[PDB]
């Protein structure tokens, strides 16, 4: 039982997408098909609901042609077109299968998400930028390491430190937009004696740009 | 008494191999019969179809056709009735009902030739009656026949293979050996006396005539309507309302079904030829809407799949319930011969569906599809009208096969039965059987 | 149309734990039910119909209330436990969701363990300079920052960004990050990041000198 | 004729009262059948956690699989014996009877007494049915609201009396239709006409349906799946299983009626040589329903195993012969519970074997085992207790499979058929006659 | 409805091949499927049918695992699976629905086939030569053109003209073999009055080496 | 395993004949079907259980026999029936195929279309010199093509291929291919092709010269 919807990204405002949930494990027929989108940290919406056989779709209090609902029994797939995109619709998208146990009918299944993000922003690599600790500080307990990864967009980037190895004592914090772009920091709390000693890395991908990139966190000479 | 009863129950089951052995040529014959009834009725209208096809040009021309043709055939159906056997006029299962019940002649050299080629004129023009009509009656003279032929001796024999050719008639009318057998033993039957009908035997009967019927019709069903949606249960109560309004509706339709038999009557007086004309002018009223409009004419099989599907506007729907009520009334209460039990279906479904548009558009959270509520509704006028629900149930149920939606169409069907009866309704295979029994004493 | 409103919007509580949350309806429902987020994955069923535990949920979870008013409870709170409730009606229509229930684990208090960051060599070989400062792992959330340039107060480019709560200790971290041009930057000597959080009233300062 | 004509204009007219009454005696009994399966469930599970807490020790457990059996079944023996030996056994001849007014409705006793009674013997593992202790049950609680309620005629006693014994089949098997068809086929007085308003028998199954569907919905009994077709030069094979079920359910009859016998001298009447032999199978069954599940239990679990062509056919035929066995054992043994699931269970059992030779005989007709399985599954119930438009009904709305209606029909009246022209009776029926005469005798 | 079979065309003596056969237009479980295959220029045979719950597979008097036959009822997909693959084995395959009417069965619709070579040769994209009439065509009422498809292997391939939209008045003629090559031609008759006018395309199609060639007929400067 | 074997192997009517052609079997079989294999295209069910048409075989098709031999008819045959039928039972495992019985149609005469075509430039560029020469649409099948390099003959290296019998019209076609090397054509300046049929006692030529 998968759900899996895609689609999603960056689209200029004014424009317009096609997000799609393709769906594995169960007859795709029969069942309701559904989509709800969350406008970042808030409150879940519906969207709307197409019934198998494409004769009923239902949407939200939404101006005329907003949404366009529809599946592809054939392809085991639905779609959802937003049309005239504004930054209202910059959210994380779920389509869920419908059900019900008396018969008022609940979100049976979701999917995973893709976000919509609606921004006249460009694309734009990350700079990344190591944080090592001042030839001032008296290495104690544990030393704290990290990196900044400045300047992107969109969101997201992925930060892991020696090919995700070292998952022990680390914290990617949120990103922070500012003036059309994102920065995130990264930290990674080994212990006193693991560096300088041993090499630690951080790894940052923004696939968006096709940026990969290894920043060494070398202390400051 | 009780040691009556011990002797009884220990003697409980037992059949005369002779009474079940003359059941299976019964249905055997029922099924040839009906099958040869069936194929004789889409034969004609096939030819009527084809000449159409000659005149498909010149539009009052081919309306001209469409009509005589239709005319022509309902007349010689009528004749042969009026002419020959008038009790295998109308329905004829409550012919069938009084004969059960000893009082009611089986003629079955009379009806078997009238009934038979007296409905092929009336369906094979495309009039507004079903094959069960024909079937029943003629499956009750093929076993009053062979139970002539063979000379068969007592009250079982003559009650039972009496009731086996009843169902294998029914069964064979619509590939539904159970409703067949449910009918017999649920309205059929001597209604207010013990009687001596071996069940087995009525089996044996109705599944030599689906084999029949398999035989020569196998790989299409009547009414292919693909698996519907589910109902859950907090939509439950739209059935029961939707039961109530079958429910005030049934016997209102059985006013009118009877009413206008009478109203009929003096159009023709008891006359043979204004009977015939009138028969005529009807059946080409009927073909010339078999053009114009078909769904409002004909057996009305054809719109159940279409109608279910929703496939019909709201404006179409009620346009075809009016016209088919009227076209309905017109051949039955004519007294043409051929069921009334078919558009009844029809009836039940149009209206079903169109509860359902209603009540799709007000409920958007019950998920609701109209056409569960044209299934629940299908079997429910032939509920608060035949008052003959476990019947109507199974019968739907055994060919729309959507037994999901078995709570719906019992709820639905049990409201119109409740309600048939709380508004004074009759039982109208009963009041047509009350009606002749009457009009025999009281012409004395 | 209906409008739910969850009460706690966010609450705390110790592993093993009577925890109760509403939703109050604007309207009258019928058969709510609830949804279990946990931080980054897809919203799961919990409970249905106003109560009833869907295949999987540990027994401890329980749902009731109606008309105006239900509640999903857990009778021993655990750690795999804390989430996002959402309640959901589809009682009349459109549906609504609640507007959540955010349920964190409730702990031990942790003073913050303070980093301060040298802008890069890198960064610089750009013209930009971005102080960083890591408070990792204080609980409760609820800390103060405040940096000091040539030990004097600035509030200016500052950006500050927590963590949610974490899945090995139940703490927070956060970040104050404040960034500045090369020229700006270097017209400056001493830097010093101040923590203010519950648990002293003389806060954690850590600072670094270019000189 | 004159008086039929009054009659015809006076046909299905049932005063609002007895309709209304139907309704809450449905009502009761869907509420009561519920929270029977609950019971019956609970202590399955309950034997199930003892056996969880002794699953080292391989000994221990055998021992505490037979000891909790044991005193269930103890349990629920006494309770019969002790306070209403009319509901020992199935308890549906006992519902005939009352229906042809040669048996008291004793319900003041029977209720609490079929009720935990089979609460006991059902939920020790015993392979019983529900139907027994829902049909009596749903019988009593008519009787019981035509008391309370002081309701006067024979319609009204005949009628509230029938529709609760639907109402208990109903509610056992999730089956509306069976319901009110096994009343008008076989519980009804036989031989003379009655005044059972069928309307009123509906309204009642109806309820307790509702009742059923409120607390088990989304989950059938026995699911199977959409079966494949039968094809016409195929129909001959299920005439010929008929016929095998039709030598075979008088068989099954002889044993079941001679095997309630053989068990009496055993005890001889006796409270304490009842009880204790009670338990002493009541224990064999939870030893069972550990070391092969499928001879144990009331069989509902196997059905889908065997009808999706699962066991080998020697394991067929060991739970066959093992299933035979017990179910004499449990039911002969006049251990409150139906035989009529146990009955479905053996038929399902004997249609698949037949199925598999069928299938490696024909390769040529494309044969699923499954098809048999499903024909063969009402058709003991055709052959034993002989109302074959009941079993058909009934294994229809439970399978769903309305595809092989025919099958399913002529293999039913095969056995039908045969089980007349080999002597056999409605089992049903004979137990009715055991009791009615030795009462007399 | 419609089976479209693929995964044939040239292979190794005693090697084997997968035949995938693609199936869309009725509910694919329901139904059981079948092989059957045809030499070049002999009659029909039976290979094995499966059933939907792939709990019955019978194989013609076969030997091993010489046929191995399967179905994955999720993708909608029949397969065949030949080993030792003797030259006995160069046909068509056709997969087959099966269905039946009293009861003994046939084979319900059949799919276009795949064509198996069992041979050592070598897969080679054909050339594909335009024939315009010598320069001093006699122009009567109907120009005749075509195309020459030489040195191709192995079978087949298909010629269309213009995709197509011409298809009154082509031939094409069965490839010969010469020196395990083969070659053929097709033929086309236009209105003179509508040639050189407009474009004469012929598309050729080399599956085996999934090649197309679209050469248009260039009358003779 | 039963075997089929059909009557005439190839068979040969005009339109407007009766035409019955026969499957006998080794054993007894019922309710054969029979298969319709036009020119390249894969079988079609044609007549299923002895005598059903499937649906679209118009109604001048038929079916019957029983035991041992079973027979297809064609009330009035017509040239659009120009196929290979085979016939097909599964009355007994494993089911069996016919041998095929090839329909043929005989037609009145059709005089061939000789077109004749120089050596494309590209396959000068190649190396080889194809000069090909297309007969099409005559009746009867039997044709005589002859090559003739300069007025003087050749028959090395030509390849020949004929169409099946086409379904409407029920003509023939026939390609004639002569190969050379690109010096073995260029030393030669005229080429010509002779075609013999029926239709004409003296030989259609048809010729193009390089120069």
């Amino acid at each position: 039982v998968r759900l899996l919807e895609s689609g999603g990204g960056l689209v200029q405002p004014g424009g317009s997408l096609k997000l799609s949930c393709a769906a594995s494990g169960f007859d795709y027929s029969r069942y309701w098909m559904s989509w709800v989108r969350q406008a970042p940290g808030k409150g879940l919406k519906w969207i709307g609901e197409i019934n198998p056989v494409s004769s009923t779709i239902n949407y939200t209090p939404s101006l005329k042609d907003k949404f366009i609902i529809s599946r592809d029994n054939a392809k085991d797939t639905l779609y959802l077109q937003i049309s005239k995109v504004r930054s209202e619709d910059t959210a994380l998208y779920y389509c869920a299968r419908l059900y019900y146990g008396y018969g008022y009918w609940y979100f049976d299944v979701w999917g995973a998400g893709t976000t919509v993000t609606v921004s006249s922003a460009k694309t734009t690599p990350p700079s990344v930028y190591p944080l090592a600790p001042g030839s001032a500080a008296a290495a104690a307990s544990m030393v704290t390491l990290g990196c900044l990864v400045k300047g992107y967009f969109p969101e997201p980037v992925t930060v892991t430190w020696n090919s995700g190895s070292l998952a022990a004592g680390v914290h990617t914090f949120p990103a922070v937009l500012q003036a059309a772009l994102y920065t995130l920091s990264s930290s990674v709390t080994v212990p006193s004696s693991s560096w300088p000693s041993e090499t630690v890395t951080c790894n940052v991908a923004h696939p968006a740009s096709s940026t990969k990139v290894d920043k060494k966190i070398v202390p400051r000479a | 008494r009780r040691r009556q009863l011990i002797r009884q129950l220990l003697e409980r089951d037992k059949t005369p191999l002779a009474i079940l052995f003359m059941a299976a040529v019964v249905g055997t014959l029922v099924g040839l019969a009906a099958v040869a009834f069936d194929k004789g009725v889409a034969w004609l209208q096939n030819q009527r179809m084809g000449a159409l096809v000659h005149t498909a040009d010149n539009y009052p021309l081919l309306l001209t056709v469409a009509f005589l043709c239709s005319a022509v055939l309902a007349m010689f159906g009528y004749f042969l009735v009026r002419k020959y056997a008038p009790e295998a006029g109308g329905s004829g299962i409550p012919e069938i009902e009084g004969a059960l019940e000893d009082q009611r002649p089986v003629r079955w050299w009379r009806v078997l030739p009238v009934k038979f080629f007296g409905g092929l004129g009336t369906l094979g023009g495309g009039m507004v009656l079903g094959r069960e009509g024909p079937t029943v009656q003629i499956g009750g003279n093929i076993g009053r026949m062979v139970l002539d032929i063979f000379r068969l001796k007592g009250d079982e024999a003559r009650h039972t293979l009496l009731a086996t050719g009843a169902a294998a008639g029914l069964a064979a009318a619509f590939n539904a050996p159970l409703a067949g057998i449910l009918f017999i033993i649920e309205e059929m039957r001597p209604q207010f006396r013990y009687t001596l009908i071996s069940i087995k035997a009525v089996f044996i009967g109705v599944i030599m005539s689906t084999i029949m019927y398999r035989i020569f019709n196998h790989e299409v069903a009547l009414i292919d309507v693909g698996k519907l949606s589910d109902a859950p249960l907090n939509t439950l109560w739209l059935y029961l309302i939707l039961g109530i309004i079958f429910g005030i509706f049934g016997p209102i339709f059985n006013k009118w079904v009877l009413g206008m038999q009478d109203l009929l009557h003096r159009v023709h007086g008891g006359n043979i030829t204004k009977w015939v004309l009138m028969g005529g002018a009807i059946g080409g009223l009927c073909g010339l809407l078999g053009f114009v409009a078909p769904a409002t004419s004909g057996g009305g099989f054809n719109l159940i799949p279409i109608a279910t599907a929703g496939n019909f506007s709201m404006g179409m729907l009620v346009f075809i319930f009016v016209a088919r009520v009227i076209t309905t009334l017109l051949c039955f209460s004519s007294g043409a011969p051929g069921g009334i039990f078919a558009p009844m279906l029809a009836l039940g479904t149009v209206l079903g569906t169109a509860f359902g548009m209603v009540a799709v558009e007000l409920f958007p959270q019950y998920h609701l599809e109209a056409g569960t509520f044209a299934i629940a509704g299908m079997g429910a006028l032939l509920a608060a009208s035949i008052r003959a629900p476990l019947t109507g149930i199974i019968l739907v149920l055994e060919m729309t096969d959507n037994y999901q939606l078995i709570l719906p169409m019992i709820i639905t069907g049990l409201g119109a039965t409740l309600l048939a009866q709380f508004t004074g309704g009759k039982p109208l295979y009963s009041a047509i059987l009350a009606r002749t029994l009457a009009k025999q004493e009281a012409e004395q | 149309d209906i409008v739910l409103t969850q009460s706690p919007a966010i609450m705390s509580a110790a592993p093993g734990d009577k925890v109760t949350m509403t939703c109050s309806a604007s309207s009258s429902v019928s058969y709510i039910h609830w949804y279990q987020q946990k931080s980054g994955t897809s919203p799961k069923r919990w409970i249905y119909d106003t109560s009833k535990l869907t295949s999987g949920v540990p027994v401890r979870f329980s749902g009731s209330g109606s008309g105006t008013s239900y509640s999903l409870t857990i009778n021993t709170m655990e750690a795999e436990d804390a989430a996002t409730y959402y309640c959901q009606q589809w009682s009349s229509h459109p549906q609504t969701f609640g507007g959540g229930t955010k349920l964190e684990i409730l702990r031990a208090d942790a003073a913050p363990t303070v980093s301060i960051f040298p802008p890069s060599s890198e960064q610089l070989t750009s013209g930009g300079a971005s102080v960083v400062c890591f408070l990792n792992n204080f609980y409760p959330k609820d800390i103060n920052v405040k940096w000091k340039i040539d030990g004097s107060e600035r509030q200016n480019g500052v950006l500050n960004s927590w963590t949610d709560q974490d899945s090995k200790d139940s703490t927070y971290s956060m970040s104050s990050t404040l960034t500045l041009t090369k020229d700006e930057y270097e017209r400056h000597n001493s830097y010093t990041c101040e923590a203010t959080h519950k648990t002293s009233t003389s806060p954690i300062v850590k600072s670094f000198n270019r000189a």
